[PDB]
């Protein structure tokens, strides 16, 4: 099993998920974006 | 992470190794690269400082 | 190759250049959140 | 050769040309401003400047 | 051409009078300077200002190697203003050519020893083992059935034209 | 367009595919003729595409092959198959060499990996 | 020159010229291409294959492969356009 | 690159009128875009000027007098009609495509501006005489000879490597 | 010359008495408007609108 | 143009651009050398300091042949350097017998009248003959060399025709052939012959230094111009300049 | 028409001995050849010396004959000239020169037995493109 | 031990990259939670120091 | 003798441009 | 009637997939971003390449003897050229042949004395070239004996 490619894609996911939720979190928070 | 010690720095498409190489970090005679540990030092310090 | 301790984190290192593009993508996300004032 | 304008140029002293050939059977290194081409060019300048002056009056 | 030759040699005729029964006007039609698609726009005037007035058919070249086989110069398409000289046999394999780079050429006519023999026309039954003239008639036989012209009548150039069929539909 | 090189090609492609059935005339392989029915049909279309009179000659020369093998007289099959190669000039491609050769230059040619496929590489 | 009667002896047929053919024509003779052909091509006009042996510096084991291919070698009259490109033809592969 | 090598397509002056129409068409799109954006009127206090327009306005949103004073004083020659300007922006890209498409009916029947004759004469009697024009013909027989073995695979061009025209060392 | 690697490239004193006098003589005309007049800062966005 | 000693005292970067690199070195002093069987000349610098081309001239009433002083269109690519050849004495007189070096300089020299005359300034296959022995104030050499053709057969006519290669035909006009008479009026041009002709040079040694074993003098060379593979009739080029050599032992 | 056991069958010994390269080892061949040899042998030629190429017509005219696996592996160990008299490891990548060429230091037996397999398998794949130069691009 | 310390170092920095600008861009939640982010910022640099000693000792062992 | 025809037309266009800049019909506001 | 070779990157791979360690099959490359194994087999670096390295130092001393002969006949380019032309190999020799810290120090003294020759050759000072050469050769002849 290529555990690299099985690690490289979630770390794409976990990076793209992370900063985007700072969008989503501060909108459910509603505060001065 | 993509360094292979066989081929020289220009063949594996590197862009910031050579700026650190011509300040005298990890390079020996003839453009042969002794280690990448000082390049690891330089790149990590710029992460935490960022 | 990373140093042998840090060789476990090779795919996490493999994403780290892309991230400065992805800040510039939030700058259009954050306008769409604010709905392009 | 049927040269009509050139004998009038050479009889008052234009003997050399920018192509290095002299009409007196010589070889000149630098004819200067006044050669066959320079005289012919000077009349085209004068043609252009008198043309503009004609419009101004 | 070839059908009228085959029905003449099936009548029992030898070759040099099998080709001489072909009409000259029919040989004129198998010729590149009689294409509508051969000339160009700003080539103005008749076809005879292209290559000259046609005088007479020279002859039908047959090109033989040292094994007595038959070589036909592959004729040029109408696209190419220039196509090289390539001498192919009955199954279309190159026995000879004219080289551009003449250093390591394997198929040059002086190496293969291609011989020329005509049939019919004003040059009927004349061998040519002379290696330049074999090359000269190899370049002529690339285009058309080879005739002899008159380029001095109107000072015709050496270069082609187009038909009323070319100009009407232009 | 019908051209000269399109006649050369179907003659070169399928003149292999007719003459190589000389092996199958010998034992009288009756399936090996029926599997190559389209070889007879498509050489007939390619070798005489403008010439319809020699084409319709080679129609009936092909029919005489299949009419004979339907009865099964192996003597009359070869008595017709000899006439087919001797009228239309069926010829396989033999071996070419360095002096006698260059079958292909492009890899688009119809004789690249054939035994008349060679190149003087230099 | 349009027509030069020794085209086949330059790089074509089995028999190779000694006065005009380049060093690349001696590729197809095994054992020859460095330092035998390099000597055959670096020296002057010749008379025959037997007088190829009169090269200064040509030694015994250098001349063994000459004697092996003395049947494929031959001397023609030198055309001086083909003697300038003997080291470098100007076509590579 | 097919019509370059076989047809000398850039040299056709019907194509040159086409290039002038399309480049001149992108010229007029860049000019009239720029001058309208830059002779605009103050219609608001926003630094953004796009929000200071409604489509129902009776007035002009760029000063045609100011825009005429610009180019007449910079380029020397300027428009003074909006009706003649916008017809001219209609006219130039469109008549580029017509005159270009007339010339491609030239090559359909191979009547083409391929060579100048006397330009090509004097080269064949002076080996000293080279132009950029004759440099292009050597490049055209690069395209003609090298591509055609793999351009038209059905015509079964077998080209020897000594046949193929070629410079020194490449 | 021609890649002699000169400073503002120049191979004679004669062109030094061309650089300096042609700067200066089209400089002294500039001085004749702007001599004997100093100071007067303005603190605006590119006014400098004195005459 | 100074001696070879303080040319060698300059680094490469500070010669680079000065135009020193064509200049032959100079000799100070008058001496003899007396060459030995086994010596040779090693650094044979040869620079032409004036060119001259044969022509038809106009003067008082009569036209005849002479040489115009003419100017070079190539910038600085005209001198020869590092030519060597084994020196020998047989009949008391000294011979040079050129073998190697930069032995050609492809110049082009424009006539008064607009005409360009390209030629090769060669020393190729020289055999000189001295007036005596023992290099001296006035020892003159002279011999005959070979001017080969300017362009070799790989060079190609602007339509793709050459000596070794190229087309053989007028690719221009493919309906020229068409008869018994083909392109035969262009046969004098489709044929690209590699001609080789013979020159002339006459040394005259002026100054001799034997502490460095170096000679120097003034030559006079006459040779033949380019013929574009036998198309044009080449003219007679006369060059004059200074030379220089270093003697072995 | 896959890459079967017949197309993968190449000459190994000087005599007619043939083995079959495993399909992992074709990939090892093509990849390591392009990494180490590929800078000068793209398409089976030699950029630094176009007279001496990787063609079987030019390997079988070498001294000793290099048209098998084993002499190619022997060539990488001990490179000689085209006539095979003197060693060119001074100016050519090898194991005798692997101190002076760093891109040879980590190769093994199975590497060179796969790299030389790629030089042998390739003219069974192309046979005109391999070492044909730019005419067959 | 280095790999485990940098694994904790990445997972702390995930919470920092997320929760800090969400608490900065909130006009209330900084002055109240500043002593919760001070504890983690001081812990974060104090982990950089404890991981630089680890490479420092365990290279020149 | 066609270089006459070439330079007559090139200078011909250069003349027409000179009259087109300096002798143009001016637009008026009126 | 196909089932073409799907080869996701985790699935089967013949010739076209780049799975970065799959088709290598326990040969275990250096890193995953490189085809070659690391450095374990088939080149012992301690084998006889040291003929070539000691041969560099043998012909190093000979060229360093050539230097004061070319200062007298004042040829400053030859001092700068012969100190690079063959001498290029000396850094790749001496650094690869120095093992202990004592040899590295006697390397360091040799290289500074070698660089002060080329600096003095650039400055065109003949007495400083000859003096630094004596400092150089005596630092070579020290370093050769420390083996
Ligand atoms: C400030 C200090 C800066 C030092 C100058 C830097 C020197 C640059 C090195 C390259 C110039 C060189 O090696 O030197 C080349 C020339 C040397 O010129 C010599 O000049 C001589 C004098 O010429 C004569 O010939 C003329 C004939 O026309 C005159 O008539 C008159 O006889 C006399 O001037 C001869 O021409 C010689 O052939 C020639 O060698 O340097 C020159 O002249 C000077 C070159 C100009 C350099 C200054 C450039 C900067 C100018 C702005 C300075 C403001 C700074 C404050
Ligand atoms: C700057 C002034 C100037 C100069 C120095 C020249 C010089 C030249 N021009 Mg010229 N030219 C000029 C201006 C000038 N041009 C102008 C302004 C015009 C337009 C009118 C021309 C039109 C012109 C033409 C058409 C030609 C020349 C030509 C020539 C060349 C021959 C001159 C010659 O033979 O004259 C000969 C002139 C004369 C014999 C005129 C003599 C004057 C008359 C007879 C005097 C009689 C009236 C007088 C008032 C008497 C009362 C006075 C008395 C009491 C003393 C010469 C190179 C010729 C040439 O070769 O072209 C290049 C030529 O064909 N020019
Ligand atoms: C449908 C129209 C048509 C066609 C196809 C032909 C066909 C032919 N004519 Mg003919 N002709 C025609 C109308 C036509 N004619 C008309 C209307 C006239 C009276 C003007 C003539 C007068 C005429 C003469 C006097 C001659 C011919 C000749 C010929 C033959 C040679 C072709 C040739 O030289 O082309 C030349 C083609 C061109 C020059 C191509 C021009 C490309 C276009 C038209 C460019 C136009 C655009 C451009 C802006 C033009 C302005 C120029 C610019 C400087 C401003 C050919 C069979 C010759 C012949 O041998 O016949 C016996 C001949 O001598 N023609
Ligand atoms: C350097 C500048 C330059 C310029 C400006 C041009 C300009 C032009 N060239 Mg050109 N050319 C040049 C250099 C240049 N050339 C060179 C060096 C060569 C090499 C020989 C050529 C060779 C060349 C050829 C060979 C041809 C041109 C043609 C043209 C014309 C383009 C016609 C066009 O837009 O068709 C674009 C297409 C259309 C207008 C048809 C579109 C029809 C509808 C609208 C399609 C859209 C439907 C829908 C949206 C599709 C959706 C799917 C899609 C978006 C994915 C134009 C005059 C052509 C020409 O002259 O023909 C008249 C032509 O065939 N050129
Ligand atoms: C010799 C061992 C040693 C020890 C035991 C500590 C212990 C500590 N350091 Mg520390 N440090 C040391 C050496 C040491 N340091 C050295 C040599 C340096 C480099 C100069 C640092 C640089 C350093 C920084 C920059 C920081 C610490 C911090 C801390 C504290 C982290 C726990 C915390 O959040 O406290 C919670 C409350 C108490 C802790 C008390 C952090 C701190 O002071 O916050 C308290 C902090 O930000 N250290
Ligand atoms: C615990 C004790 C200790 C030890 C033994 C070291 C040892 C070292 N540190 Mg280090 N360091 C320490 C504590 C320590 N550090 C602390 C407390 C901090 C602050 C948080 C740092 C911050 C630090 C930085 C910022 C750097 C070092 C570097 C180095 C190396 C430099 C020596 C060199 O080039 O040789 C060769 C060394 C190696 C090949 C391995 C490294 C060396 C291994 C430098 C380094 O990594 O250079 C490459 C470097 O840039 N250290
Ligand atoms: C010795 C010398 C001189 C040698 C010369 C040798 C040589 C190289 C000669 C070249 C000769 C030459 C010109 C050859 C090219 C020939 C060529 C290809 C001709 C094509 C002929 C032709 C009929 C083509 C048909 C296609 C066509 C009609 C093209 C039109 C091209 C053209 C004129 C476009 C106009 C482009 C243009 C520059 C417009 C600018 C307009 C402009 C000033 C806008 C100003 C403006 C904008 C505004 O928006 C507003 C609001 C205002 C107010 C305003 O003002
Ligand atoms: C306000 C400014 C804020 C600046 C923050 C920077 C703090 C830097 C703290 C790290 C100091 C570096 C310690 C050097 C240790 C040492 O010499 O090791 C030395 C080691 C190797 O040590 C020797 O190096 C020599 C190099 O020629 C030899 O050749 C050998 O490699 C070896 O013997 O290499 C280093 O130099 C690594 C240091 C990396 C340099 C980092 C610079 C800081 C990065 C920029 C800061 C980010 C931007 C800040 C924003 C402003
Ligand atoms: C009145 C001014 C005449 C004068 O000074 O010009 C002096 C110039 C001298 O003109 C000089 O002449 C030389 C040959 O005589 C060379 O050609 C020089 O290039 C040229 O400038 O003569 C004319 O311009 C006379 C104009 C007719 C009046
Ligand atoms: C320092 C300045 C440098 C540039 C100075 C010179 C450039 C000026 C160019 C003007 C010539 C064109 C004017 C003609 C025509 C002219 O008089 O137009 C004048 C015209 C004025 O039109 P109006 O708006 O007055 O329209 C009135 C209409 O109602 C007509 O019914 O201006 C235009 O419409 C735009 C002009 C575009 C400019 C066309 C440029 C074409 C380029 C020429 C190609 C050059 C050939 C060169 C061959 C060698």
């Amino acid at each position: 099993d290529t555990r690299l490619l099985v690690i490289a894609a979630p770390v794409l996911v976990a990076a793209s998920w992370a900063l985007f939720n700072i969008g989503r979190l501060a909108i459910q928070q509603i505060q001065r974006l | 992470s993509h360094f292979v010690p066989e081929k020289p720095t220009y063949e594996q498409g590197f862009i910031l190794i050579q700026h650190l190489a011509t300040l005298g970090y990890g390079i020996g005679p003839g453009g042969e690269i002794t280690s990448t540990v000082p390049y690891f030092a330089v790149g990590v310090i710029h992460l935490i400082s960022s | 190759k990373l140093p042998e301790a840090y060789a476990f984190l090779n795919p996490i290192v493999d994403v780290m250049p892309v991230i400065p593009v992805l800040f510039f993508l939030l700058a259009f996300v954050w306008q769409a959140a604010v709905s392009f004032r | 050769q049927g040269m009509f304008v050139m004998p009038f140029m050479t009889r008052l002293g234009i003997t050399d040309s920018w192509g290095g050939w002299s009409i007196t059977g010589e070889s000149v290194s630098n004819p200067g401003i006044w050669s066959f081409e320079g005289v012919a060019l000077s009349h085209i300048i004068l043609s252009g400047m008198c043309f503009l002056a004609a419009i101004w009056h | 051409i070839e059908r009228q030759v085959e029905t003449s040699v099936s009548e029992g005729l030898s070759e040099s009078q099998a080709w001489s029964r072909i009409p000259d006007k029919l040989a004129f039609y198998d010729y590149i300077g009689n294409n509508p698609a051969k000339g160009g726009l700003f080539r103005a005037g008749p076809m005879n200002k292209g290559d000259g007035i046609a005088e007479a058919w020279l002859g039908h070249p047959i090109f033989r190697d040292k094994e007595g086989r038959e070589l036909t110069v592959r004729r040029m398409p109408a696209f190419f203003e220039t196509f090289p000289v390539i001498l192919v046999d009955k199954d279309g394999i190159i026995r000879a050519d004219i080289p551009f780079r003449r250093a390591e050429s394997k198929y040059s006519i002086e190496q293969v020893g291609v011989t020329v023999d005509f049939y019919g026309g004003k040059l009927n039954g004349q061998t040519f083992k002379d290696a330049p003239t074999v090359k000269k008639f190899a370049r002529k036989a690339q285009l058309g059935e080879v005739f002899e012209f008159d380029r001095t009548s109107l000072e015709s150039d050496g270069v082609f034209r187009s038909s009323p069929r070319g100009w009407y539909t232009y | 367009s019908v051209s000269a090189a399109t006649i050369n090609r179907a003659r070169g492609l399928y003149g292999d595919r007719i003459a190589a059935l000389k092996d199958a005339v010998a034992a009288g392989d009756f399936k090996a003729i029926a599997e190559e029915k389209n070889a007879f049909i498509l050489f007939n279309s390619g070798a005489y595409p403008t010439n319809k009179a020699k084409k319709n000659a080679a129609i009936a020369q092909t029919n005489e092959i299949f009419k004979a093998i339907r009865s099964g007289d192996k003597a009359a099959v070869k008595s017709a198959y000899d006439a087919y190669m001797a009228a239309n000039d069926i010829r396989p491609l033999p071996e070419i060499n360095a002096n006698i050769g260059q079958g292909y230059s492009s890899d688009f040619d119809f004789r690249v990996r054939t035994k008349a496929g060679a190149i003087y590489v230099r | 020159v349009i027509d030069y009667e020794n085209i086949g002896y330059l790089g074509g047929s089995s028999i190779v010229d000694i006065n005009n053919a380049n060093i690349r024509a001696y590729l197809k003779m095994p054992g020859m291409y460095p330092t035998v052909a390099g000597k055959i091509v670096s020296h002057g006009p010749y008379s025959g294959v037997s007088d190829l042996y009169k090269i200064p510096g040509l030694s015994s084991a250098e001349a063994d492969v000459i004697k092996k291919y003395e049947s494929r070698l031959t001397a023609k009259t030198p055309s001086p356009d083909y003697v300038i490109d003997r080291i470098n033809n100007g076509l590579y592969r | 690159l097919f019509l370059q090598g076989f047809h000398n397509w850039t040299l056709n002056p019907f194509h040159m009128m086409g290039v002038a129409g399309i480049l001149g068409g992108a010229l007029l799109c860049a000019i009239h875009g720029a001058t309208v954006e830059n002779t605009l009127f103050e219609d608001g206090d926003a630094a953004n000027t796009f929000r200071a327009f409604t489509p129902t306005q009776s007035e002009e949103t760029y000063s045609m007098v100011t825009a005429n004073r610009f180019w007449s004083q910079i380029f020397g020659v300027a428009f003074s009609n909006k009706r003649w300007l916008h017809f001219f922006m209609l006219f130039v890209p469109v008549t580029g495509l017509w005159t270009s498409s007339i010339g491609i009916v030239g090559l359909a029947l191979n009547l083409r501006a391929y060579d100048f004759v006397s330009q090509e004469l004097r080269a064949a009697e002076d080996p000293e005489f080279e132009t950029f024009y004759t440099k292009n013909h050597l490049l055209d027989e690069g395209i003609r000879a090298w591509m055609a073995a793999q351009d038209q695979p059905h015509e079964n061009f077998v080209f020897p490597e000594e046949v193929l025209p070629r410079g020194n060392a490449l | 010359n021609a890649r002699f690697a000169n400073g503002k490239p120049q191979s004679i004193e004669a062109k030094y008495i061309m650089r300096s006098p042609a700067e200066w003589d089209r400089f002294m005309r500039f001085m004749d408007r702007y001599a004997e007049a100093n100071g007067l800062g303005f603190s605006s966005x590119x006014x400098x609108x004195x005459x | 143009a100074l001696t070879k000693s303080q040319i060698n005292e300059l680094s490469y970067l500070q010669v680079k651009g000065t135009g020193l690199a064509n200049r032959c070195a100079e000799v100070v002093g008058e001496d003899s050398i007396k060459p030995k069987p086994g010596a040779k000349l090693v650094d044979m610098c040869i620079e032409p300091k004036a060119w001259a081309v044969e022509e038809e001239v106009g003067k008082a009433g009569k036209t005849e042949k002479k040489f115009v002083n003419s100017k070079v269109m190539t910038r600085q690519t005209y001198t020869l350097d590092a030519i060597e050849g084994p020196i020998t004495v047989d009949g008391g007189k000294i011979t040079f017998s050129e073998k190697e070096g930069i032995d050609y300089a492809a110049t082009t020299v424009q006539l008064p009248g607009g005409e360009r005359v390209p030629f090769l300034f060669t020393v190729k296959d020289l055999v000189a003959k001295g007036n005596g022995d023992t290099f001296k104030p006035g020892f003159q050499m002279g011999g005959d060399f070979n001017t080969p053709s300017y362009r070799t057969g790989l060079f190609l006519d602007p339509k793709g025709r050459g000596g070794t290669t190229g087309y053989d035909m007028a690719v221009a006009l493919p309906a020229l052939q068409l008869g018994e008479e083909g392109d035969a009026e262009l046969f004098g041009e489709n044929n690209k012959v590699f001609d080789i002709t013979q020159g002339r040079i006459e040394m005259e040694v002026n100054k001799v230094n034997a502490e460095d074993s170096e000679i120097g003098g003034v030559f006079v060379a006459t040779q033949l111009s380019d013929t574009d593979m036998g198309s044009k009739t080449p003219k007679k080029v006369l060059t004059k300049g200074i030379f220089y050599a270093k003697v072995e032992q | 028409i896959d890459l079967d056991e017949a197309t993968r069958t190449v000459v190994v010994d000087n005599a007619g001995n043939t083995t079959v390269l495993t399909p992992e080892q074709v990939k090892r061949g093509k990849r390591l050849f392009n990494a180490t040899c590929g800078a000068c042998h793209v398409g089976g030629i030699t950029k630094t010396n176009p007279n001496v190429g990787l063609d079987p017509e030019a390997l079988s005219l070498a001294t000793p004959r290099r048209d098998n696996i084993n002499a190619l592996v022997d060539y990488i160990k001990n490179p000689t000239t085209y006539d095979g008299l003197e060693s060119i490891a001074e100016v050519h990548p090898s194991i005798k020169s692997a101190d002076i060429y760093p891109r040879m230091r980590s190769l093994t037996d199975e590497d060179l037995y796969s790299i030389a397999g790629h030089i042998m398998l390739s003219p069974k794949i192309a046979s005109e493109k391999w070492g044909g130069g730019k005419i067959y691009y | 031990m280095i790999t485990a310390l940098t694994a904790l170092f990445v997972l702390v920095s995930l919470a920092l990259v997320v929760t800090v600008p969400v608490a900065l861009a909130t006009p209330g939640e900084w002055e109240t939670s500043k002593d919760q982010f001070n504890k983690i910022f001081q812990l974060w640099v104090g982990l950089v120091v404890a991981i630089a000693t680890a490479d420092g000792i365990s290279t020149a062992i | 003798m066609e270089a006459l025809v070439y330079t007559f037309l090139l200078i011909g266009t250069l003349m027409v441009i000179f009259f087109a800049v300096f002798f143009r019909e001016t637009p008026r506001i009126l | 009637s196909v089932f073409g070779l799907i080869g996701d990157g985790t699935s089967y791979s013949e010739g076209a997939a780049y799975g970065t360690d799959q088709a290598d099959k326990l040969y275990s490359p250096y890193s995953v971003y490189s085809p070659e194994g690391e450095k374990s087999l088939y080149k012992p670096d301690s084998a006889e390449y040291l003929a070539r390295k000691k041969a560099v130092l043998a012909e190093t001393k000979n060229r360093l003897q050539k230097i004061p002969g070319y200062v007298d006949k004042k040829e400053w380019f030859n001092v700068k050229d012969e100190l690079t032309r063959y001498m290029y190999e000396t850094r790749g020799a001496v650094r690869s042949l120095s093992s202990s810290v004592t040899q590295k120090e006697k390397a360091e003294v040799f290289f500074r004395a070698l660089e002060d020759t080329y600096g003095a050759a650039t400055l065109k000072k003949g007495d400083a070239v000859k003096a630094s050469n004596d400092k150089a050769i005596a630092a070579l002849d020290a370093f050769t004996a420390t083996l």
